[PDB]
């Protein structure tokens, strides 16, 4: 049969499940609804794993436990009683013999140590993965390495060992490829010559390439403590979410200098030639698997500036068209397109990061934090999972490095953009706006004429790579 | 058969504003939701008689990604605009909204309400004059909601829609 | 998009984790930080089809030897790991491959033999006498190293692609 359990009023973890105390889904379980202490239990269960469920638990359970607390539960879990000497150990050892202890040996074998190193596990994960706990509370690294330090016996030992030193490595702190990145291309701008940087002058490809690499950079430096508990659309967001934040507000900027570009450039020729270019990056964005990049650019091109101008739709060319109108149409219906690409594509790729912020603010605002059930509070688990899907699609994403190598100044004029100037928002996109009624006044204003401010050429090299031995 | 309406809500963020879909397109009897469900955000409904899809844009959480606003307001036939009344930069914001949204929609005459949200106990800081005194110098109603208990939810939809349909 | 459920099994130290993570992220593990149970997961085109790639790192130490019905009822195909320069890893394999079949009930599970540290030049484990025991079992044989990155898709692909026409 089972294994006897310690008594419940020394070993809080043995208590019976009910529907008091833990609600299941509708093959291992899927918890609904919980006690922490049931919650806890099952986070390191003697019968089975659940790795998936400690990345969802430590990920999310600050929403309803304290991190010190947390710590308090699991060595709490940790310390299991053996069970006394059985009847037939007992009449061994009065004969003078060695008890054969069979049923001992089965609870260390079956019990104490799955659940021993199962806590483990959550301890492992926890530093490795959810570190900022300890940053943030160096009294809970103190109690942290003094729990490791301090675990006896040798079943435990190689893990208590190597856990102690990961500690140490967290605290005082390469990639492999199938083959070698594409030559950097250049066009009128040559290499070192930061100052005629700009749109036209540099390679297209390669402003989709470096903006790829930053951009992709950006988003693989967003972490799960960033997101939980919608703290980005707090008070303490810029404390809370700061490579988010950073994240977000590159994408703004090149979507300004996107219509900055455009409605600065007042004659017709060459507003056409700047808009054909744009378009031309989003095509190699396209080809990069970049999403954000994509709807940068289709941000530009729908903005009220830039929209309206059409006179310059007239003269861009219906290959061109067609590749915006389908870059459009991955936003349409809610994201429906934009989603499937996402889930088809072959990574890496940088997915569009509001999605995501849209899905976790809604999963915690419209879920509760508890249910009620027979007179109990119940941890409601199944929002904490929902909300750890996403982080953990998000995640996925951030583990696929781009083939593509770094251009150090291509890269600097990128993060220096700075479109919006000393000037705050509404009075540079008003800016923005009364710029495009210059350049194309509202009908039935003529359309003026505007002389040509670029002295080199206007004809693009094009999009398709180029490959010298 | 039936006409769908494309309502767009907009607003200051970290306040409360995703209540206010959440609470319409919910199971109104069991306070639960999926968003990532594929038509979280579509409910038929029926007005003065008059049965229509209501399909909802509610880009909560992306406040910060401010160049897009004008991509997301331009799929809108009419708008919620939504402060929180125990916060008041978030009322002084609507001024900007409304004025984003007329030049999107290239229109004077946009269909649209002003929303006062209660999302919790704090003290209110925007009395309903204010917000009444600021609605009708827009010439759009004015409807106060409840984060918690739904009250005015409906309401606040089906006023836009008639707005829409008195247009 | 299929999702498949990968297992990646072996003695302690052979390098399972480090071929994970180099095929998850690129990057080789120089450490040897003793596993009790990892889980990754990922996105990736194979023969024109798109699928979510589940995979559980599992523990090789002794020490663990007691828990591992759990992790093998739920996979779907098995990467059997052993490292070329340690003839007692080889060995292990058969254990390996004896407990899988008697927990899934069947002789006929999705497997990959894997021979891992190829990027060594002192070999004890020879390919063929590898060769011979893969092809008793009726599977492929791929050596990879974890370090250069040889063989380290072919390894799970592959496997895909058994679990995908069984
Ligand atoms: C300056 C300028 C502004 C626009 C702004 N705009 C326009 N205009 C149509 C003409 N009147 C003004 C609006 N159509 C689109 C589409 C679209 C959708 C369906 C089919 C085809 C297309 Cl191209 C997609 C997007 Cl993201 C922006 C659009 C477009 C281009 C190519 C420009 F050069
Ligand atoms: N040269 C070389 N070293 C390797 C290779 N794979 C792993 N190693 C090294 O071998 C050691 C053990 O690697 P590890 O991945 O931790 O092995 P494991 O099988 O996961 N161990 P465990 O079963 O305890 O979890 C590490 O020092 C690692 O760098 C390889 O292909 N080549
Ligand atoms: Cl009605
Ligand atoms: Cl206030
Ligand atoms: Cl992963
Ligand atoms: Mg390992």
């Amino acid at each position: 049969g089972q294994m006897r359990l310690p008594s419940a009023d020394v070993y809080r973890f043995a208590e019976p499940d009910s529907e008091e105390n833990i609600i299941f889904e509708e093959g291992i379980p899927i918890i609904k609804a919980g006690t922490v202490i049931k919650l806890i239990e099952r986070l390191t269960y003697h019968m089975y794993a659940d790795p998936n469920f400690v990345r969802t638990f430590l990920t999310t359970y600050r929403s309803f436990c304290k991190p010190q607390e947390l710590l308090s539960l699991i060595i709490e879990r940790f310390e299991i009683p053996e069970p006394e000497p059985t009847e037939a150990d007992r009449i061994a050892i009065e004969n003078g013999d060695q008890p054969l202890s069979a049923e001992l040996k089965r609870f260390r074998k079956e019990y104490i140590q799955p659940v021993q190193l199962r806590v483990l596990n959550v301890c492992r994960h926890w530093v490795e993965h959810h570190f900022y706990d300890f940053e943030r509370d160096a009294y809970l690294l103190q109690r942290m390495e003094e729990f490791i330090g301090t675990v006896r016996g040798k079943a435990m030992k190689k893990w208590v060992e190597s856990i102690t030193k990961i500690i140490q490595r967290k605290k005082i702190a390469n990639i492999t490829f199938q083959s070698s990145p594409p030559t950097v291309e250049w066009h009128i701008s040559r290499p070192g010559h930061i100052e005629t940087f700009d749109l036209l002058t540099l390679h297209p490809i390669e402003i989709a390439r470096q903006l790829t690499l930053l951009e992709s950079d950006l988003y693989r430096a967003v972490q799960p403590s960033e997101l939980v508990g919608s703290v980005w659309t707090k008070e303490d967001k810029e404390i809370n979410s700061p490579n988010l934040l950073k994240m977000i507000r590159h994408t703004t900027n090149l979507t300004l200098w996107f219509e900055k570009c455009i409605v600065e450039t007042e004659n017709l020729e060459e507003r056409v030639a700047v808009v054909s270019r744009i378009i031309e990056i989003l095509q190699v964005f396209q080809e990069l698997n970049n999403f954000n990049g994509v709807l940068e650019v289709v941000s530009a091109m729908n903005s009220s500036p830039v929209y309206r101008l059409d006179h310059t739709f007239e003269q861009i060319p219906s290959r061109q068209k067609k590749i915006l109108e389908e870059a459009h149409e991955l936003s349409e219906d809610h994201y429906k397109k934009y989603l499937a690409k996402l889930r088809s594509i072959n990574p890496p790729c940088v997915p569009f990061f509001g999605i995501y912020l849209t899905n976790i603010l809604k999963t915690e605002e419209g879920n509760p934090e508890v249910l009620k059930r027979h007179g109990k509070e119940l941890i409601n688990f199944s929002k904490r999972r929902k909300v750890a899907e996403i982080t953990g699609e998000i995640q996925q994403y951030q583990n696929q490095p781009y083939c593509l190598r770094v251009e150090s100044d291509i890269k600097r004029f990128f993060e220096n953009l700075n479109p919006m100037g000393n000037s705050m928002e509404k009075e540079f996109t008003d800016y923005l706006f009364n710029k495009s009624l210059e350049i194309e006044p509202r009908n039935p204003k003529p359309l003026p004429r505007f002389p040509k401010k670029y002295s080199y050429p206007l004809k693009s090299p094009g999009v398709r790579p180029s490959n010298p031995r | 058969g039936m006409t769908e309406y494309k309502l767009v809500v907009v607003g200051a963020g970290g306040v409360g504003k995703s209540a206010l879909t959440i609470q319409l397109i919910q199971n109104h009897f069991v306070d639960e939701y999926d968003p990532t469900i594929e038509d979280s955000y579509r409910k038929q409904v029926v007005i003065d008689g008059e049965t229509c899809l209501l399909d909802i844009l509610d880009t909560a959480g992306q406040e910060e990604y401010s160049a897009m606003r004008d991509q997301y307001m331009r799929t809108g036939e009419g708008f919620l605009c939504v402060f929180a009344i125990n916060n008041t930069k978030s009322f002084e914001d609507i001024h900007q909204y409304r004025e984003q949204i007329k030049r999107v929609k290239d229109s004077d005459d946009v269909p649209m309400v002003l929303v006062g949200n209660k999302c919790d106990l704090a003290a209110r800081t925007v009395e309903s004059r204010q917000a009444q005194d600021l609605a009708r110098s827009y010439g759009i109603p004015y409807i106060e909601t409840s984060a918690k208990t739904r009250q005015g939810v409906e309401d606040a939809f089906y006023t836009l829609v008639r707005e829409i349909r008195q247009h």
